[PDB]
This record gives structure tokens, sequence and C-alpha cells, in this order.
RNA sequence: CCGAUAAGG
RNA sequence: GCAUCUUUAGCUCAGUUGGUAGAGCAAAUGACUCUUAAUCAUUGGGUCGGGGGUUCGAGCCCCUCAAGAUGCACCA
RNA sequence: GGUUCCAUGGUGUAGUGGAUAACAUAUCUCCCUGUCACGGAGGGGUUGCGGGUUCGAUUCCCGUUGGAACCGCCA
RNA sequence: CCGCCCGUCAAACUAGUUAAGUCGUAACAAGG
RNA sequence: UUUGGUGCCCAUGUCGCUGUGGAAACACCUGGUUCCAUUUCGAACCCAGCAGUUAAGCACAGUGGAGCCGAAUGUAGCUGUUUCAGUGAGAAUAGGAAAGCACCAAGC
RNA sequence: CGGUCGCCUCCUAAAAGGUAACGGAGGCGUACAAAGGUACCUUCAGUACGGUUGGAAAUCGUAUGUAGAGUGUAAUGGUGUAAGGGUGCUUGACUGUGAGACAUACAGGUCGAACAGGUGAGAAAUCAGGUCAUAGUGAUCCGGUGGUCCAGUAUGGAAUGGCCAUCGCUCAACGGAUAAAAGCUACUCCGGGGAUAACAGGCUGAUACUGCCCAAGAGUUCAUAUCGACGGCAGUGUUUGGCACCUCGAUGUCGACUCAUCUCAUCCUCGAGCUGAAGCAGGUUCGAAGGGUUCGGCUGUUCGCCGAUUAAAGAGAUACGUGAGUUGGGUUCAAACCGUCGUGAGACAGGUUGGUCCCUAUCUAUUGUGCCCGUAGGAAGAUUGAAGAGUGUUGCUUCUAGUA
RNA sequence: AGCGAAAUUCCUAGUCGGGUAAAUUCCGUCCCGCUUGAAUGGUGUAACCAUCUCUUGACUGUCUCGGCUAUAGACUCGGUG
RNA sequence: GGACUGUUUAACUAAAACACAACUCUAUGCCAAACCGUAAGGUGAUGUAUAUGGGGUGACACCUGCCCAGUGCUGGAAGGU
RNA sequence: AGGGGUGAAAUUCCAAUCGAAAUCCGUGAUAGCUGGUUCUCGUCGAAAUAGCUUUAAGGCUAGCGUGAGAUCACAAAUAAGUGGAGGUAAAGCUACUGAAUGUAUGAUGGCGCCACCUAGGCGUACUGAAUACAAUUAAACUCUGAAUGCCAUUUAUUUUAUUCUCGCAGUCAGACAGUGGGGGAUAAGCUUCAUUGUCAAGAGGGGAAGAGCCCAGAUCAUUAAAUAAGGUCCCCAAAAUAUACUAAGUGGAAAAGGAUGUGAAAGUGCUAAAACAGCAAGGAUGUUGGCUUAGAAGCAGCCAUCGUUUAAAGAGUGCGUAACAGCUCACUUGUCGAGUGUUUUUGCGCCGAAGAUGUAACGGGGCUAAGUAUAUUACCGAAUUUAUGGAUAAGAUUUAUAUC
């Protein structure tokens, strides 16, 4: 005898979007490349970073990436891009 | 039967009772204390039954105290069912109990009393129980 | 249209 | 078998989900009438089936018995 | 064991696409009659429990009870 | 005639018998 | 060095309590006739002037009250190999703490 | 059969990203001419106090309060001078593009510096290629609409196409077979599968059965003579179950008959402890598997109820033992009818009548009986007995003694 | 209307009576007939059936319970195989 | 249970199944309806509604109730497509 | 006369064949499904994964293999150091959201008793807001918070490829073991994931026997040597010393629970001013207190749980008596002259422990060591390594066809 069993009504779930840190710090990286993908900013933007539509971090000078802890109780993130700054 | 007024989900998943112990590791309110020396899942009812037997065998001024409760539920699939359809319905609820947790202490009554009401109390449960005392 | 009227005296 | 339910004044049943019980009939009492019926008021009447346990407190919650009834096997 | 429907006054049933609940019987008061039935006038009485959404739930959503209607097969 | 009275249903005893049960009003007046 | 302005910082920078201060400046303040303004109010914003003013704000000294920060030891988790060597938290505690770093204008 | 089929959010997801299950919770197939763009101004909800209507809670004033408020929405993340609220002017909810990256099998998706044209806000710097971000969507083919600096089958046109923009699919089974499509087969057939079920085996032991631990209580009083709650720990494989490892180039599946064998958790017989054991007859526990453990009525039955006996009418295992030993009553072929379902062919662990059970034994196992050879000269007799096999049940009457 | 636990009844081995020492089958009756029922006909019906079902007399090796005898095999010898 | 005598699955089902005499409904006016073929031709039938074809029930006796909403069949004025 | 015939109807019969004859032809129908596919050697050598699929036993692309070419460093690996992203393990709940324990102050109601018909008041068997103290719980809780892992860079070393282009594939059924989880019941040799390995496609040695466990990687020959896991009484190659423990064949399978088994340790009480056990004596009075109970009065429930004498004595220690009573003990003293009593932490053992063919829960014989733990020096043990020789591939010196 099988008995019959029940039905499950919860069996849905979306497309994972591959969010995260794309550049790494000290990583050279030149103008228009994503550095952070995320939903919110949860990493601040700082000097030489853009933001868009998706609030996507991306460069706009060459240079190298950094990442300096700041805000209230050092909770807040924020990334740079530091130029090349070779200056012979 | 100790139970949750509500609960936010209705089928959790299981807590395990591996490990050191986390809290409820030293008598605090009384004295006396049932100390836990094998992790191990112990349901509301055999709260009941230990609780029933403390009373029974208390005295008319002993006080006492029950650290555990339960918290997190258990489900079952009812009898006769192949695997598949969905999780199973709870039925019982559970106190984790890890190896060091007090779960029943007693005060306010002479030494022999309280000791045989500890034995009774841990006889009533499947952990391996040991008595100790409160720190001056 | 128009039905009924408890028991023993 | 098993799981489930029921046992509540003389009878048929609500009790409420813990501060210890009423409803409708039956009985009686009056009132009422020549007297009754009927009506009307009023009214006494309980081991909450028996024990154990929880609780400060059990008709009320949990067990074991006693008597019946249910749903699941007189092996698909 | 699973699935669909229902729970509205004292009894039988409608509605409401959120802002509002009626019909009949029954009940009460008064005409009516020697009296009563029938008759006439007027009066009155309503969303199973919970929990969310909304400014607002009988209505919308998810659970919990009770009553039904369907299925539970092939070896 | 606010008289009389019939037949189902329900209860008991042995179709009958039963003080005050329920649904009508068939017959006795031109009984409508 | 002190006052005033401002950037960096984002409580060991706060909230509060007790006192002192103004020379220059900062401020309240004096009026709405002008530019400008109120979803209505010269409250605010904006004007043109410093009569009064040290309540405020502001600036200094004290205040361990609230808030914040938090050592060492030990412990829980981890990595290996052991059934012991590193790594080392959270909580708790002694305790610190009445901000700090630069630039500019004035008497110094 | 029921449920689901595309996209988005959280957890499982093990602190990069990714990661499944008929795992646990929810939503979407949009909305806004302002909820877009810009300039300026401005900052919670709640609570405390004080005040007509006015009430616990409408609005006002002051203070407190560090987000529990708002951010159209399901969640997540973000954001309290912000991305929240108000006002003025506007339409960048632009045209042609696009270096470089994210993520990806492809197809598609996501971010974007910067350039040219012409605008909006603003004194200007600057910002504006839709919204705080992630769901709000469908390929190709076919045909229709608007524009057009292209073609126009000898030439001029036209018809008909081409390019760009746009329209028609809960093509939702959502990478979409065709513009267009439901059922029965027990009258069946073919190719395969132990990739996958029904019988049995295997693993598990939820459930089932047996046992034990604590002692609340019941028991003329007394937990432990006999029971034993509320609880807990085991054993067996012994019911109902779970998995799908062996078998679909076939492992014959219920019951009955014949023959039985094994285990002990012992029904009788045998021995003993305790007793709420006077005697007789009992109750419980311990030891013990040598033997025995009946015949019938109804049902295919196992089971079960009933009748009469017995010292007793035990519980199981052995492919729920046993069809190359028997039977075929039952299940389950084709025939036929009843009830019910279906419009129907047909279907029902609903009911009933009828209905093909093959094999000469090669190996091994076993029951009997022989030949050869060995036992060291040969033959004829009589023995011991290592290792074994067979049987083992029990009742009634009398006496003891109507004695204890 | 008729019939009704039926070739139909799940619960159900329905209640009661009869048949037996004892009766899930049989006969009569009762009726909540889940889901009987009138030309896919309803209810009775003398005769008939290699039809189904139940009780019974005689009868018998069906059985308690097995035993004996005779043939053809099986078994031994010769031939084919 | 079938009224009966009969017929049936050659080679697993002989029956309650089929048939049967009987009842009823329906179509058919003769170059009849129905049927074989593509048609000729033919069966019906060298028959004529007391006749033929098809559907259902199945001796004999007593009965056959209600519903024309849906479907099927027949007829119908006009009207709409 | 066959998408036809016949059929008193069963899917009947139509040449031993009928859900639609037999035979030939289209035809070598089609089959994502079974089965089979034939000589040798050498080099290298997978996958059982993702997405889509009327797709799930198939197919395409990506991932993994192989052949050729290019890239020398900026490419890719192995170690050390540094920087960064994160929110898991843990921990915490006065840092939120839920759940939640006790104490104290207590809104609130229930419950009363009054007054008052509406404004209310005094206590609440009790419910419980908020606050303080102490303590808790969480995949979808976080004021915090690692390690590992990930990305990038620096240094050292190594390889021309793990990078790019082209040709040819196979693979889309996986299995088990350790670790972190989901479903299941903290069941499954279960199912679904992440990661480290083995098998698949891998022999050898250990495990008695075993695909997946441990040691490792087989070119061929050698009756050479050293070793890994594992082991050294015999089967079966190889051991001895020394120190303790076990008495159970424990070893050589098991839980909750129970026990004067034994060894070690750390404390505490008395003792030759006499210890403990036993023996010999006493072991009391009011009184038999009093309610209470038929009665209790040393030993029913109570009112409690008395006091003196005295060495000691209890409203008694039980038995027991209707109850007293009575026997008798807790307590004190004496013969007595060497050990006793208790707490805690540990090592090895006992019981709990019943299944079905035959010892059958060490592999067997056997073992009180040939069992357990420790220390020292040895040995055995693989197809591992070394040594001798034969064969062969690719790289170098170099061209004898020589050495690495
Ligand atoms: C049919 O119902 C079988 N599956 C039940 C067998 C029960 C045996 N105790
Ligand atoms: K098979
Ligand atoms: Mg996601
Ligand atoms: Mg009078
Ligand atoms: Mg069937
Ligand atoms: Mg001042
Ligand atoms: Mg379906
Ligand atoms: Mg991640
Ligand atoms: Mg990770
Ligand atoms: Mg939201
Ligand atoms: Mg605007
Ligand atoms: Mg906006
Ligand atoms: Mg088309
Ligand atoms: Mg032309
Ligand atoms: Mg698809
Ligand atoms: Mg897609
Ligand atoms: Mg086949
Ligand atoms: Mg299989
Ligand atoms: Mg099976
Ligand atoms: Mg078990
Ligand atoms: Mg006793
Ligand atoms: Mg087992
Ligand atoms: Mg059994
Ligand atoms: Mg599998
Ligand atoms: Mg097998
Ligand atoms: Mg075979
Ligand atoms: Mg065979
Ligand atoms: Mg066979
Ligand atoms: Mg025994
Ligand atoms: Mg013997
Ligand atoms: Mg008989
Ligand atoms: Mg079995
Ligand atoms: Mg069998
Ligand atoms: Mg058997
Ligand atoms: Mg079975
Ligand atoms: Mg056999
Ligand atoms: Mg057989
Ligand atoms: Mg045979
Ligand atoms: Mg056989
Ligand atoms: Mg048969
Ligand atoms: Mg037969
Ligand atoms: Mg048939
Ligand atoms: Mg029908
Ligand atoms: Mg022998
Ligand atoms: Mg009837
Ligand atoms: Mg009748
Ligand atoms: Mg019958
Ligand atoms: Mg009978
Ligand atoms: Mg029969
Ligand atoms: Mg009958
Ligand atoms: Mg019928
Ligand atoms: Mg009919
Ligand atoms: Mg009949
Ligand atoms: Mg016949
Ligand atoms: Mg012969
Ligand atoms: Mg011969
Ligand atoms: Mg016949
Ligand atoms: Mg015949
Ligand atoms: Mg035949
Ligand atoms: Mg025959
Ligand atoms: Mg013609
Ligand atoms: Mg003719
Ligand atoms: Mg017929
Ligand atoms: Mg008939
Ligand atoms: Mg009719
Ligand atoms: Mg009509
Ligand atoms: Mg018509
Ligand atoms: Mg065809
Ligand atoms: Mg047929
Ligand atoms: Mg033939
Ligand atoms: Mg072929
Ligand atoms: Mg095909
Ligand atoms: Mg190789
Ligand atoms: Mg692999
Ligand atoms: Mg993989
Ligand atoms: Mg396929
Ligand atoms: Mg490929
Ligand atoms: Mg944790
Ligand atoms: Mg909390
Ligand atoms: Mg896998
Ligand atoms: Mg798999
Ligand atoms: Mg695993
Ligand atoms: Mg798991
Ligand atoms: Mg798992
Ligand atoms: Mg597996
Ligand atoms: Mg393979
Ligand atoms: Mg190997
Ligand atoms: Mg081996
Ligand atoms: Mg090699
Ligand atoms: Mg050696
Ligand atoms: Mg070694
Ligand atoms: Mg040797
Ligand atoms: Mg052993
Ligand atoms: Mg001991
Ligand atoms: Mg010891
Ligand atoms: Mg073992
Ligand atoms: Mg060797
Ligand atoms: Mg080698």
């Amino acid at each position: 005898s099988k008995k019959g069993v029940g039905s499950t009504k919860n069996g849905r779930d979306s497309h994972a979007k591959r969010l995260g840190a794309k550049k790494a710090d000290g990583q050279m990286i030149r103008t228009g490349q994503i550095i952070y993908r995320q939903r919110g900013t949860r990493v601040y933007p700082g000097v030489n970073v853009g933001l868009g539509s998706d609030d996507t971090l991306f460069a706009l000078s060459d240079g190298l990436v950094k990442y300096q802890k700041f805000g209230p109780k050092q909770g807040k993130t924020r990334v740079s891009v530091v130029k090349h700054k070779l200056d012979a | 039967m100790l139970q949750p007024k509500r609960t936010k989900y209705r089928k959790p998943h299981n807590v395990s009772y591996e490990g050191k112990a986390k809290g409820n590791s030293y008598v605090a309110f009384g004295e006396y204390g049932l100390v836990a020396t094998k992790g191990n899942w112990i349901d509301a009812r055999a709260i009941e039954s230990a609780r029933i037997a403390i009373s029974k065998c208390l005295g008319k001024t002993g006080k006492m105290w029950i650290r555990i409760f339960p918290h997190m539920s258990k489900t079952k699939k009812p009898l006769e069912v192949r695997m598949g359809s969905g999780k199973g319905n709870p039925e019982f609820w559970v106190a984790v109990v890890k190896q060091g947790t007090v779960m029943f202490e007693v005060a306010n009554i002479p030494e022999s009393q309280m000791i045989k009401a500890l034995t009774r109390a841990g006889h009533k449960l499947p952990v391996t129980w040991k008595i100790l005392k409160r720190e001056e």
C-alpha cells in the first residue's frame, strides 16, 4: 500500500547573481573596469571610482585599487583607485 | 507540557547536541544541581515526568528551578509513507542538552532529600546525570 | 372565505 | 486486538476548557377552579462512574481500572 | 491517507469583488373574536476560531476545528 | 350548535377496550 | 602660543552637571523703507547698523554620573600532528578616557 | 493519481564566487507626467507634559528619544541632512555611438568612461541616455502599419520587395515540435530493463513483540505476593513499514496433503525460591528442548468463533520449508451477469458461475546393495570397540488414608 | 407499485427463528436499499436442465488405515536404438 | 438463473451467454423503405401494409409509475444569422 | 474472398494460423533498443559534470583526453612574506527580532466585599505590561567574531605548458571511506550536495577471506640487500630483556542501571588515656503527656515532636499488642589489646547478555601469558628503494650510433 503522499508548496529559487568583489586590493586596473558588484552600496565609492544604475563600482582612471575602512566604529568600507602616480 | 506559545517557523533544522556546554553550566539559582554527562535530545514529556517526580519527592518548603526549556521542535513523517513530498509535520518539542548543562536545581530543604530528589529526576532522563554543588 | 371548543358531575 | 469517545440529581442532555455545576422532563408544593385536566409560579433533589497524580485549587488536564459505544484487522 | 465545498438571527437560505447584511418561518406588542386558530397593524433579532494585509475584514491571504462530497488503484 | 361526532397517527392491556395526546372537520340544519 | 573660520577624522570626539570669559573677533540684538522671504510667521532666509548683552551658543577649568573604549591570564572554536604545539576569540575584569592632526586671518 | 514547469528575494550554501533534492518561507507577468531630471529649503516613528468639541489614539506647543519612521511592492541589502518630505522650472522616460569590464556552452543579459548634435535645471561648478538596487517578461517564421537618398525582370511607371521604426503569441509544458489533435485494450503484439515495481533474499528497526531501569499509586495496613503510571535503556527480526543491492535471454506466488528438522521467549511432563501458600486447587520467578502437543461444524482460507475431549491442545524459523513430491478450492487469461463509474470502447483489494499445473535424474546430497584394491604370505573362523545411530510420552483406579 | 443483506449490502461472519453436539454456507423474516426498481423491464410461475447452491435416506476404501492378489510396465538377459 | 426443444468459443470456459415462439416502437404506397456495386444489375419479391426492414424485451399470469429541463426525432408561421 | 466473406454472436470460422488469411513485391521498411565487429608493438591517456532539449536508456555546446603549432615571462605551478574582500565555527542577547526561567517593585484583568446605577473604591488562591538583578535559545537573530579557504602582489625555484589556434575524440547510469550539512528517525550498503582520496581504468603487502579502508604505484629477468603499513608460541617469515595490572578466557562485540572484585593516589575521625566488630550488663522517671481515635498512652493521624535523674536512655528501634502491654533495639559501661571509618579522583575487571543446520562474537590449535600499559635494543615484512643484466620512449653532449 502506498497510502498516498501530500504535496509540497515551495520549490522555487532564483538564479544566483555572481556578486561580490571582482578586483582585489593591489591589483592594477584600467578605467571602466568593474571593482565591486552589489545590491545596495556595501562598499562606498572614493576617489577615481564611480557608481552605476545597479550600485556597481567601476574605475574612472588608471591605478591601483585600495580599500580603506571608515565610518562609525569602522563599520563602513570604501574603495578607491590610487592613480599610477609614477611621476618619474 | 512546556511548549512555546508561538514560533516564527514551524519546521526548523535540528540543533546538534554534540559539543561542550554553552550556558547553564554552573548552579546559580539553587545550590545543588543535576549536571549532564552525555548530550542528547530530551523532550517536554521527560521534563514533566522529572518535574513531577521532584515535586512529589519535595517537601512543603523546598523550592526548585528548571533551567532547560524545549525551544526547538522536531517533526515525524506519518507511517507507511515513502520518501518525498516535503518535510513532515511538527510532533514533539525537545530541549537541547549538551554535555555539562545543569538541567534541574533544588534548594531550601536538607541535603539528603535534595540528593534523593535529584536522583529520581535523573532516572527519568536519558542523559547520564551527576550531582554538583554551588561554589561558595 | 367561514376551522375548532379537556373529564366527571 | 488496536486506537477513539462516553459515564453529570429519578430520566434525557448542556457544562468549559482549572476557582469545584445547571437546561428540559419527572416528582412535590402551593396558586388556580364545583373539582380536576391544563396552565402558572415556586421548589427540594448531585458521591460530576471508581481510585491515583498535577495544581494553592480538578466535573474541567494526565494515568489505571469498571461498564458500553465508535472507527481501524474475524490475514489481500 | 489525499483532494474540493460549506460554517450568516432561534431554524432554512441570499448577498458583499473591502467602507452596506437582507428573505421566509419563528418571536414580541397591539386590533380581532365568547375564546382560540387563521387574519390585520407595528415592533424587534445575525458572518465558525485564530492570525496577517489595509486607515478599515464577513468579504482578501495563510493556518486550526466541525459537517459533507469525491477519490485511494497495477500487481 | 361554546351541541354532537368520524377516521388515520402515537401509548398500554386483552379488532376491542381504555377521564382529560397529535392532524384535520367527513356526518346530524340547505352541516355550509 | 590664544581667539575666529575651515578640512581631515567619526565618542578614549558623546549626553549631562558645576564655574570663569570677552580686547579684537564669534554671537545673540536693534528695525523691515529698499534686494530677498514665509506652504503663515523679518521665526528662518535676506538686507543695514552695533544701542544693549555674557542667559544662550561659543571658548576655557573641574566633574569617572549615563554612554563609549579596554590590557595581561585563562577558556570555546580552528590547522596540523598529536591524543599536544601553534593560532587564538566572544563574555567578564583591573583600568584608560573630559579628543586628536594640519591650514589660514588678527593681537601675540 | 495529486503537485510543479518562466523570472525575482532569503535560508540550506560549510565568512570569495558557484553548489542539488517532490528541502524550508515568500512574490512577480507591474506602478509613476510624477514616485523622472535639476536648483533651493527641510528631517524620524513613538513617548512624556500642557490644551474646546475630541474620545487610548485626529491637530497644536515644548522636551525626550539615535531608527523600532519613511524609502509604491515579496524578501534581502542600502540609506537618518541621505536615496525621506515640500516648492519652482522643466521632459535626458534625448539622437548617432561607444574604449574597457562583469557573467556566461550558445543565444541572450549587466555596468560603463568618453566623443559629436541639440536641449532642461542652475550664478557657476556640475547633474540629466528613467526611478534606492535586484522580478514586471517570449526567439525564429508569417502577415499588417509609418517613414525612406535602395531595387522596379526590354524601356517609363505600377505591382511586388529591401532598410529603419513598430503591431499581432497565460506559443505560461514560458529556448516556443504543427496553423490545427482526446481515451480504452483482460483480444493483444514487438524491442529492451533488475537502469524500475509485484514473491522471496539483503540493509534499517520507525512500528511491532520480548525484557530491564526509577517508584506515583493500587493491594484490612504495606511500592516491590500480584499489578504497575508518568518517563528512560536495550534485545529479537517477529507484524506493519523504509531503501531498491541480486534476479525481468523467467527465483512458480495463498491455502491444504505428505515428511518433517531446528530455536526457546516452556503449553504438559521434571526440579526449586517467594506468596496476600491452612489442605485441594492456584499466582509469579528461576532451571530445563528428552518426548508429547486431539478430533470436528462454518469459511479457499491462515486467522477466527463454536462443540466435545485431553496432562497439554505452546510461540516462531526453515524462499511467510516443502508443485523436476500431490491438489488448484483462492488470486490473476480469454466467456457471462449483478451493483457502481464513464457519453463511449471499457473499468472496479466490489460480488457470482465456468475454466490446460510439463520433464525418462548427469553431478552432488540421501536410503539400500554390489565389484576392484588395500590392511605387506595366503585362506577360513571368533572377537574387542575409536567414531555412531534408534527409543525416551503419559493417564485413570485402589491402597497408604478420610490419615496430615 | 413490486421486491429487498439479493449473481446487487461497504459497514457485515447485520438481528431473530429453523436446520447441527457445534453452521462466514442454506431456508424464512426484519429494512439507515452507502448504490434495488419497473420493456438495458418489475414480481410470481407448472414442466425441463451433462446449470449453480444447501439438507437428507440407502450406498460404498473418500476416510479412521492401511492390507492382499493378477496382469502390463519398471528390473535381468539377447537384438535395434 | 434461464420458460421449454435447441446453438455457441475445431484444440482449457456448454453456461445464467446466443437463439426461440410472443410483446412493442419505428420506417416503408411499390421504380417501396433497407442492402451489395462505382455503375449496370440484383436481393427484398415474381411479395403489396394481415407485407417488408431495423431497434429493444423475451413462454404464461399481473403490472410498467413521474420528468420533454439537456440530447435525439418529428412538425412549424413569420423573424434574426 | 480478406480495410472482405460467414457467423441461433464466442472476436466463431475462413486449409493444424485470424483484433483480421497465405504468398510475392515496395524491401536490404524503420529501431535514440539488445547482441556482434577479426593482426601486433610503442607513447599518452579520460568522464560519469553545467545549460538547453516532448528532453531523462538519446542529442548539441561548454568542462576533462590526444596530435600539430605558437607564447620564455610579463604565462602557469610549488614554498615564504604582505595587503584586502567576507560575516561561517564560536560566543552573545539590556545590541535588535522572535522563544523563554526565578526574585523584587508592579500597569492589567479575573476574583470578591461595598457604595453607586454611574464615577468608583479596599483586599485579591491568582493572570501578568514596564523597570532592576541573575540566568537562557535560534538555518531564515547579530553589538561582536576567527582559523581554513579565495583574490592580488613581492622574493626564490621549476615547466613550455593548466594560456591561445587548428584536427580527432570518448564521456552525460557512478561507487565507497573521512570531514560539514539538507531530506529520513543523529536508521539504512538510503537519497541529495561541498571537499579530500581510492576504485572505476590499478596489480602487490596488511585487514582470515573483501573494487572503494591503511602502506604504495607493476618495463623484463635475478633462489641478491635495506625498509613502509602490519607483525614476531604453532599454523606462518621474524624478540628479547625490565616494571606493574587482570582472574574475567576479560582479551575475543554491546547500553540505562546494580555490586564490600582488585590496584594507585590525595584528604579527613578515633585509637596502647585503648579504636571498630562481637560478647556481658544496664537501656529510666513524670506517663501510658495531651487532643485524637471504638483505642493508641515509647512505635494510627497528630499538638507538637517535652523536660529531669543520670553513664545511658529516644514521646523510642523495630517486631508486636484492639490499644497498652511484652520481646527487642538506638544510647552508655565493662572482658578485649591491634588497626579501623569516611570523602574524592582514577587503571583493569563482574552482572545486565535469549533464535532458530554444527563448535560458530580470537581465522584455527591453543594461551594465565602466547592478554593489557610502559621503556630499551632487534628482526621479519611489498611487484617500494638499492645492486647486476636485457628491451624501449623523450630530452641533452655528440655523431662513434657512444656517454648521460
Ligand atoms: C494485507 O492486508 C496484508 N498486507 C496484511 C498482512 C498482516 C499480517 N500480520
Ligand atoms: K524478474
Ligand atoms: Mg539568490
Ligand atoms: Mg374557591
Ligand atoms: Mg484487477
Ligand atoms: Mg556665562
Ligand atoms: Mg498529472
Ligand atoms: Mg558564499
Ligand atoms: Mg566558502
Ligand atoms: Mg521592503
Ligand atoms: Mg521636483
Ligand atoms: Mg527619487
Ligand atoms: Mg506560420
Ligand atoms: Mg520594367
Ligand atoms: Mg522548456
Ligand atoms: Mg534561461
Ligand atoms: Mg516482450
Ligand atoms: Mg536494482
Ligand atoms: Mg521486497
Ligand atoms: Mg532495535
Ligand atoms: Mg506487603
Ligand atoms: Mg540486528
Ligand atoms: Mg513473532
Ligand atoms: Mg541509487
Ligand atoms: Mg537473490
Ligand atoms: Mg538462464
Ligand atoms: Mg528455470
Ligand atoms: Mg520449478
Ligand atoms: Mg529458559
Ligand atoms: Mg538420557
Ligand atoms: Mg454437513
Ligand atoms: Mg518472512
Ligand atoms: Mg511457502
Ligand atoms: Mg509455517
Ligand atoms: Mg511480507
Ligand atoms: Mg520443490
Ligand atoms: Mg507445492
Ligand atoms: Mg507434476
Ligand atoms: Mg524445483
Ligand atoms: Mg479455480
Ligand atoms: Mg477445476
Ligand atoms: Mg470478459
Ligand atoms: Mg450510464
Ligand atoms: Mg567415521
Ligand atoms: Mg419501495
Ligand atoms: Mg416484502
Ligand atoms: Mg445467498
Ligand atoms: Mg442462525
Ligand atoms: Mg461457494
Ligand atoms: Mg434468505
Ligand atoms: Mg438495473
Ligand atoms: Mg427502462
Ligand atoms: Mg423474482
Ligand atoms: Mg445444462
Ligand atoms: Mg512382459
Ligand atoms: Mg536391453
Ligand atoms: Mg436453457
Ligand atoms: Mg439442452
Ligand atoms: Mg473449447
Ligand atoms: Mg468443455
Ligand atoms: Mg439501382
Ligand atoms: Mg423478383
Ligand atoms: Mg435479453
Ligand atoms: Mg429477464
Ligand atoms: Mg418507464
Ligand atoms: Mg419542448
Ligand atoms: Mg428540427
Ligand atoms: Mg490502413
Ligand atoms: Mg470479448
Ligand atoms: Mg484453422
Ligand atoms: Mg536488416
Ligand atoms: Mg521508430
Ligand atoms: Mg601514463
Ligand atoms: Mg570523477
Ligand atoms: Mg562533479
Ligand atoms: Mg532514449
Ligand atoms: Mg564534448
Ligand atoms: Mg552557533
Ligand atoms: Mg533576545
Ligand atoms: Mg555525485
Ligand atoms: Mg546522482
Ligand atoms: Mg558520505
Ligand atoms: Mg544528515
Ligand atoms: Mg547525511
Ligand atoms: Mg548509495
Ligand atoms: Mg564503466
Ligand atoms: Mg589493490
Ligand atoms: Mg589480503
Ligand atoms: Mg611504473
Ligand atoms: Mg631488515
Ligand atoms: Mg615497524
Ligand atoms: Mg616462525
Ligand atoms: Mg568475548
Ligand atoms: Mg563495587
Ligand atoms: Mg577502586
Ligand atoms: Mg567480536
Ligand atoms: Mg623483502
Ligand atoms: Mg621498481
